[PDB]
């Protein structure tokens, strides 16, 4: 959930497994899309699922 | 002399093997499904969002 | 690790020192953790209180007979807990 | 029953490349390694190790 006013903005993060994202969020009950293109990532091995 | 190595380390999705009673603990395997019944009062109506 | 000093000729139980009180472990807990002396231990002269944490003597103690077969008259005995798991050092010496 | 005391060894050194890992290890006694994959299959290994 987030906390809003009249005029404003808010940095979300999130995680993919695709090589562009193409989805749709929705706030308050209202849609919009989000396109550009993600680079394959860096390190090797790390220690999460 | 000729025993092998236990179940603790042979088990496979990663599953922890513990005695009194005999159970396998924290296995990762398959998908489940989920019916859920939710109280009424939880629920607010759109005219004050 | 620790060290306390029993004079010549005691009489079943007099008073050697207090191990919980000077370990910082507390009372009324350890009557759960498991306070227990360890089988590889126990010269036959020493008794332990699981209560209150003192040490008696249990024996009259005889020089002649206690350092006949360990020429540096001392005594060694050991505690353990458990949850988790610990071990302490004690030992006793005779005086003249 | 009672209580025992151990031995610890030397935590090791790790290099990642593209699905693997290589372990430079220490030991001057035998010593005991195992692994296992959390899949469905499990391809199990054991070995006592000398040297480095």
């Amino acid at each position: 959930t987030t906390h809003v006013t009249a005029v404003g903005s808010i940095t979300l993060h999130f995680s993919t497994s695709s090589p562009q994202a193409n989805f749709i969020v929705s706030l308050c009950g209202k849609k919009s899309t989000c396109n550009a293109e993600c680079k394959p990532p860096a390190d090797h091995i790390i220690g999460e699922p | 002399n000729n025993s092998g190595r236990p179940l603790q380390e042979t088990a496979p999705f990663g599953c922890k093997i513990e005695v009194e009673p005999l159970r396998a603990s924290n296995c990762a395997y398959g998908h489940i499904p989920i019916s859920i019944d939710i109280p009424d009062a939880a629920f607010v109506r759109s005219s004050e969002s | 690790q620790l060290h306390y000093t029993v004079q010549e000729e005691q009489e079943h139980g007099t008073f050697v020192g207090n191990i919980a009180e000077d370990l910082g472990l507390d009372i009324t807990k350890l009557s759960a953790r498991g306070f227990q002396t360890v089988p590889n231990s126990r010269t036959p002269y020493l008794d332990l209180n699981l209560e209150t944490g003192v040490l008696y003597v249990n024996e009259k103690i005889d020089r002649e007979q206690i350092c006949k077969q360990s020429p540096s008259c001392v005594l060694h005995l050991e505690v353990f807990l458990e949850n988790p798991l610990e071990l302490f050092q004690v030992e006793i010496e005779v005086l003249d | 029953p009672t209580v025992c005391p151990v031995p610890l060894a030397h935590t090791p050194t790790v290099t990642k490349w593209f699905k693997g890992i290589t372990l430079h290890l220490t030991a001057m006694r035998p010593t005991l390694l195992t692994t296992r994959k959390l899949g469905l299959r499990a391809d199990a290994t054991a070995e006592w190790i000398t040297g480095s």
